[PDB]
């Protein structure tokens, strides 16, 4: 029985958790009192995934909340699913890191690290057999971005055979939401090529793009944009609870998507999205879906895979569907666009088929693609952390912390190692 | 300038068992002809009395084995009977009056499990390997120059297992404090390492039988005392002059010794659990450095070579990067046993003999 | 008193487990339940023959079958479902954790604390096998439990039972059409680590199977379900002699001997002729020679190569039903005197025939129609050496980059081996290139 611990740092992961955790039980049938009222019989088969029982048929989630302001703590215990979490899993602090990677890495997150570590160990060591963790935070904030890397960190050197699966909201390209945005990204990158499997980028900007293009909303708030990111976390793990004709847990698309072992930052996307008018004018079939799924405009990383090569896709489907149909597509795909994916790995799609789709939904997919498009998220924060580490624009917030500019430096040598590396085989033969 | 990277192989003989069975079938065989000082041949042909007599009347209708040797080439060969001072005197020697003279230097170890590297580098009491030898001749050397010149040496000696780096003259110092962080030049400068000062022969081989005291070595039925780590041993010799007049010709050097973890087979082999754990993260090091030596000899990668993939290879970007002269002892078991593993430790031995590197004296003051 | 003992790894291997065990029940009138209502007509008789059926004193009849995944999703489909009650509990997952792709998890890392387990259920079913001929392995090519648990089963087995048959049904990579990137590399090992141990793998490719239910059977959408039905279909024909009466049997030694020139070319490619839909099973006469030369048709071949770019070292027709020899005399008659099928000189004969009274049945809620006779073949040909050369080609364009080699080395495995498998696949090539060609004295 694989289980999954779910981890969630700061303002950014703890939204995005709670959303997610709304979404998966609505998905297995479980109620805000976490007693079962659902219908099928498949959705207990499989709970323990992702949940405990706890006495009376009551199912806890396996989630671990972090934060170091308690604000956040509250808005969650006060949420319409407040009340199925653990009450000892609300591990938070006094003070938050004031944006400052090295406040929730070294000084804050240092003094709090270590209940959540025990935690963390609890519910880890209360399994049959631990399949890994998936981590929910932000990169540029203090809080998510230190002590999520720390616990990353930590847990790699206590589980290092497990998987590890950051959901991570990067910098956006055009409009910030921190000054010191680059210094806490470049830092968080350097820690999570070093001690992840596989990374999930997602850029908010892109995220509004969809909303505003694809589903037609005018208003869309940090619930919808969680909305969509739940989605796609559903989707990844969909073939570890649910019967399929073609299974695929986590470590078969690790394995599958990551050629090399730093290339593991992957952007996610997610079908059908349509508007709440338009649904009724299209048909819902695997051709429409494949076709929307690989488009550029529906990515969740703003950044576009036309700039690049694809090393490897995955495409988790969910409900009945032929298996001719999407060995078809994923070969059209792959002959249409064959300027589009490196010739070198002869196949670059993987495919996994899971006979359940979501709860209104007759059929779904999801995307997971590698390409090397991605270089210019990582060029981007380069060029920005130079720009401020040419002058040392805000060191001294750092530098008071304890930290060596031998860190930083040592940051964007990394980082710009991955960018010659996406580099070279994206031209290559 | 430009200098190539030296390949010297040494042939270790058979073990007890191994010589009686071969003994008695001859009477199992050896594959590696050590035909001249610079010249060998893997499986040569007619060696097998019985596969002769079977080809001659088998006219190629099937193949059912090797149907033709294969020729290696190398800067020189140690047979079965060569002795540590052989060794010494034709691989390391020459790396000494070079670093000495002002020029940066390493030797490394590569081979198949149980092929003779730590006894070809650490040795045994009764059998001094190359470290003994080197610092002995060292301090000879500057009894020599003593009254002319100012010889400072300082010690560093790590290990790489797991993926952690450990300092072996400092047990207790946690594997999160030593890390390996560039600055703006691509210097390595491993964090918070001993660099210990020996003034003596006595005190810089007692020192490093402290540091071999606290290796990882476990049994791994290949022999009973495997090594599962990457040791690394740094020796920086500093030389100022006695006459007051100091000038920019003030020099210092490093010298690298290296002894590699075997690569464990997988098909042939009985390691289950931390054992095989361990040999994973050997053969991942160990792949890591042969796709850095695959990029560092193709024209065409010269633009990403992947020293980040492992700390071995990372450790090791210094000796391939530039201005150091390399020499790579590859250790090999002249067995038909071991007919797999041997032709990957000579093939990949084959590309590393075509990478070369850039030399330049140090200066400094 | 005859028996042989069905192995199925994998996922594929399952599922077509589960339509090979739905059809012998239909055929064999066995209920999910495992009891037989014939005996309520004749007391006594012998319906369910005792071949892959071991009959209990209450009446229950419990599959010769083992079954292992590596991941309990398969398995917990089948002790849920329709069959629970017919297999023995002892249906094996070491599911804790699946392969993931990957040949060295399922041979050295995984693939171990679950095979003296299988082993010894094996041993346990074989103990109550007064006759056993051997073994019927299902796996498939480019997964990690079927390539590396296979290869490693296969290894066991070989010197548990010696001079045992062991036939193989695997599922070949398609030369477009796949779900992993890592196929090459699983389908190379195990070939490499494969080819001392079996004695006979039938061949069988997800594509080619598209294309005939597209055109033959008017199903637009396929799904598994259709492609193992039409597999199950193939082994019942296979395995119709040990349980049937018929003019002219054939035992499971006999595939090996007659089909397999030398050790290392044991790749026989399976095609099953008269696949057609209900509606078009009107319009047409479906005698022995029209089935016969469909069967010879490349456009049915069920791996996704030509007969007409190599040449037939052997061929081997399976006839069922209303089925006369004189018939199948004419047609094999008629199918010598084509030029489009060239035979390899060093085989005059070329042909085995079988025929057997017992003809097919319906399986409610497929889609083949109700046929009164038909034919299988197992065909081996050269033409399968452009199968292996383009898995060759696509090994070289990763093994150049290294491209997902971490992912074995992290597990145990060499580098080096790699190569070797590599090269041992560079001598089969040979081999096939060496017994396609004319002699000369
Ligand atoms: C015709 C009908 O029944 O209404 C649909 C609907 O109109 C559409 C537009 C839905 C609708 O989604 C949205 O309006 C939306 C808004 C912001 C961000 C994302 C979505 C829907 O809300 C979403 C809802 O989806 C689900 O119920 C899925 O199971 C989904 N559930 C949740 O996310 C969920 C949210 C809160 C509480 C409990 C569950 C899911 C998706 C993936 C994996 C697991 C679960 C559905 C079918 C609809 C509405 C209700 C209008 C869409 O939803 C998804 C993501 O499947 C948006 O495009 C799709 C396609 C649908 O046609
Ligand atoms: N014909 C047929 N092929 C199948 C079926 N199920 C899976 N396959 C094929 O099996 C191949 C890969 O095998 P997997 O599905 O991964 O099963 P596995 O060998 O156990 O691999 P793991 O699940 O990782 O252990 C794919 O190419 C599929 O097309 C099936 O029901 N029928
Ligand atoms: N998707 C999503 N992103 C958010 C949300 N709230 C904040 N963010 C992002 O998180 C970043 C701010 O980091 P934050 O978590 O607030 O810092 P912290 O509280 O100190 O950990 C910004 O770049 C925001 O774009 C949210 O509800 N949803
Ligand atoms: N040239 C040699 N002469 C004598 N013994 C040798 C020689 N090479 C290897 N050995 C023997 O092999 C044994 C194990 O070799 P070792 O060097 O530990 O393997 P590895 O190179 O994998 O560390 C030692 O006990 C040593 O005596
Ligand atoms: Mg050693
Ligand atoms: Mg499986």
């Amino acid at each position: 029985m694989r289980e999954i611990v779910h981890i969630q740092a700061g303002q950014c992961g703890n939204q995005i958790g709670a959303k997610f955790w709304e979404v998966i039980s609505d998905e297995h049938g479980i109620d805000p009192t976490g007693s079962y009222h659902g219908d099928s019989d498949l959705q207990l088969e499989r709970i323990n995934v992702y949940y405990n029982e706890a006495t009376g048929n009551k199912y806890v989630p396996r989630a671990i909340l972090v934060d170091l302001e308690p604000g956040t703590m509250d808005s969650v215990r006060s949420g319409p699913f407040g009340q199925i979490f653990r009450p000892d899993n609300f591990v938070f602090g006094q003070s938050g890191a004031g944006n400052n990677w090295a406040k929730g890495h070294y000084t804050e997150g240092a003094e709090l690290v270590d209940s959540v570590l025990d935690v963390v160990r609890k519910e880890s060591e209360s399994c049959d057999c631990l399949q890994g963790f998936q981590l929910t935070h932000s990169l540029g904030g203090g809080t998510g971005s230190g002590m999520g890397t720390l616990l990353i960190s930590k847990i790699r050197e206590e589980y290092p055979d497990r998987i590890m699966n950051t959901f991570s909201v990067m910098p956006s390209p055009k409009v910030s939401d921190t000054v010191v945005e680059p210094y806490n990204a470049t830092l968080s990158v350097h820690q999570l090529v070093e001690n992840t499997d596989e990374t999930y980028c997602i850029d908010n900007e892109a995220l509004y793009d969809i909303c505003f293009r694809t589903l037609k909303l005018t208003t869309p708030t940090y619930g919808d944009l969680n909305h969509l990111v739940s989605a796609t976390m559903s989707g990844v793990t969909t073939c570890l609870r649910f019967p399929g004709q073609l299974n695929a847990d986590l470590r078969k698309l690790a394995v599958n998507m990551v050629p090399f072992p730093r290339l593991h930052f992957f952007m996610p996307g997610f079908a059908p999205l349509t508007s709440r008018g338009s649904q009724q004018y299209r048909a819902l079939t695997v051709p429409e879906l494949t076709q929307q799924m690989f488009d550029s405009k529906n990515m969740m990383a703003a950044c576009d895979p036309r700039h690049g090569r694809y090393l490897t896709v995955a495409a988790i489907f969910r409900g009945r569907m032929s298996m001719k149909e999407v060995d078809e597509q994923m070969l059209n795909v792959q002959n249409k666009n064959s300027s589009y994916f490196v010739e070198w790995i002869p196949n670059n799609v993987k495919t996994a088929v899971c006979d359940i789709p979501p709860r209104g939904l007759k059929m779904s997919a999801t995307f997971i693609g590698n390409s090397t498009a991605i270089q210019e998220l990582f060029k981007r924060i380069s060029e920005q952390f130079t720009a401020m580490f040419r002058r040392k624009a805000f060191l001294h917030w750092y530098t008071g912390e304890g930290m060596d500019e031998m860190e930083f430096t040592e940051a964007e040598s990394n980082m710009n190692d991955l960018v010659s590396e996406y580099q070279q085989y994206q031209d290559a033969t | 300038k430009q200098s190539s990277i030296s390949v010297a192989v040494r042939v270790r003989p058979f073990t007890e068992a191994e010589s009686n069975r071969l003994v008695k079938i001859d009477n199992l065989r050896k594959i590696i002809n050590v035909v001249d000082d610079r010249m060998l041949i893997f499986d040569p042909p007619e060696t097998n009395p019985l596969t002769k007599m079977q080809r001659n009347a088998f006219p190629n209708s099937f193949k059912g084995s090797r149907i033709r040797e294969h020729r290696f080439v190398f800067d020189r060969l140690f047979d079965e009977d060569c002795t540590q001072d052989q060794v010494y005197r034709n691989t390391t020697q020459p790396l000494l009056d070079s670093v000495l003279d002002g020029y940066n230097a390493t030797v490394f170890a590569y081979g198949a499990t149980g092929c003779g590297k730590t006894h070809t580098i650490s040795g045994t009491p009764e059998d001094p390997g190359v470290i003994f030898l080197t610092m002995k001749e060292l301090y000879n050397r500057i009894e020599e120059l003593k009254d002319t010149k100012i010889i400072d040496i300082s010690l560093s000696y790590l290990e790489i297992y797991n993926e952690t780096i450990r300092d072996l003259l400092n047990p207790m110092t946690q594997c999160k404090n030593l890390v390996i962080r560039e600055d703006a030049n691509n210097k390595i400068s491993v964090s918070n390492l001993s660099r210990h000062r020996p003034n003596s022969v006595e005190e810089v081989m007692q020192l490093i039988l402290e540091g071999n005291k606290n290796r990882t070595c476990s049994p791994t039925e290949a022999n009973a005392t495997s090594s599962r780590s990457h040791a690394v041993l740094q020796i920086n010799v500093i030389q100022k002059d006695r006459t007051g007049d100091i000038t920019e010709e003030h020099t210092f050097a490093t010298l690298s010794i290296i002894d590699l973890a075997g690569s464990e087979r997988a098909a042939a082999t009985k390691n289950r659990g931390a054992r095989l754990n361990e040999g994973a993260n050997i053969n991942k090091s160990l792949l890591a450095l042969g796709n850095c030596i695959n990029a560092l000899c193709d024209p065409r990668r010269r633009n990403h070579v992947p020293y980040r993939d492992s700390k071995l290879t990372r450790l090791l970007k210094f000796s391939l990067g530039g201005n150091c002269k390399t020499v790579m002892i590859v250790c090999v078991s002249p067995s038909s046993q071991h007919y797999d593993e041997t032709l990957n430790t000579l093939k990949y031995a084959d590309r590393a003999k075509e990478i070369k590197t850039k030399l330049i004296r140090n200066q400094h003051n | 008193m005859r028996e042989c003992i069905s192995i199925h790894v994998g996922q594929a291997g399952v599922q077509i487990g589960n339509a090979c065990w739905e059809l012998y029940c239909l055929e064999h009138g066995i209920q999910p339940d495992g009891q037989m209502p014939s005996d309520k007509t004749i007391g006594g008789g012998d319906d369910s023959f005792n071949t892959f059926f071991s009959e209990t004193g209450a009446g229950k009849h419990v599959p010769r079958a083992v079954f292992v995944d590596l991941e309990p999703t398969v398995i917990d489909e089948v002790r849920t479902g329709t069959y629970r009650q017919l297999f023995h509990p002892e249906q094996l997952i070491t599911g804790k954790e699946d392969a993931a792709n990957n040949y060295a998890r399922g041979h050295y890392t995984i693939g171990k604390e679950i095979i003296d387990l299988v082993l010894d259920r094996i041993r346990k079913l074989a103990d109550q096998c007064t006759g056993l001929q051997g073994f019927l392995v299902f796996h498939s090519f480019g997964g990690g439990t079927g390539s590396g648990f296979t290869s490693l089963l296969m290894e066991r087995l070989s010197v548990d039972y010696g001079k045992k048959s062991k036939l193989e049904f695997s599922i070949y990579p398609a030369p477009q059409v796949s779900t992993a990137v890592v196929e090459p590399y699983n389908s190379i090992l195990t070939t490499h680590t494969t080819l001392e141990h079996s004695d006979c793998a039938f061949m069988v490719d997800n594509e080619a199977i598209y294309d005939i239910c597209r055109r033959n059977l008017d199903i637009e959408r396929p799904t598994y379900t259709n492609l193992n039905r039409l597999i199950s279909q193939i082994v019942s024909s296979i395995t119709a002699s040990l349980r049937f009466d018929g003019a002219l049997n054939v035992d499971l030694t006999e595939f090996q001997t007659n089909l397999v020139p030398y050790p290392r070319i044991h790749f026989p490619l399976a095609t099953y002729a008269p696949v057609i839909s209900a509606e078009k099973a009107y319009h047409e006469q479906l005698s022995v020679a029209e089935i016969t030369n469909a069967c010879f048709e490349p456009a049915n071949q069920m791996v996704k190569c030509d007969p007409r770019h190599g040449k037939y070292m052997a061929c081997c027709l399976l006839y069922r039903g209303d089925v006369v020899p004189k018939d199948v005399n004419a047609a094999i008659a008629t199918i010598k005197t084509k030029r489009s099928i060239q035979f390899v000189d060093w085989c005059p004969t070329g042909f085995k025939v079988g025929i057997n009274y017992q003809p097919p049945t319906v399986v409610p809620g497929g889609d083949l129609a109700k046929v009164q006779r038909a034919v299988c073949m197992l065909s081996n040909t050269t033409a399968i050496a452009e199968a292996w050369a383009r898995l060759d080609h696509k090994f070289d364009l990763m093994y150049a980059k290294r491209a997902f080699v971490h992912w074995y080395v992290g597990e145990g495995m060499e580098e080096g081996e790699f190569s070797e498998a590599r090269e041992d696949m560079a001598a089969l090539e040979k081999d096939y290139e060496e017994v396609g060609v004319d002699s000369v004295e």
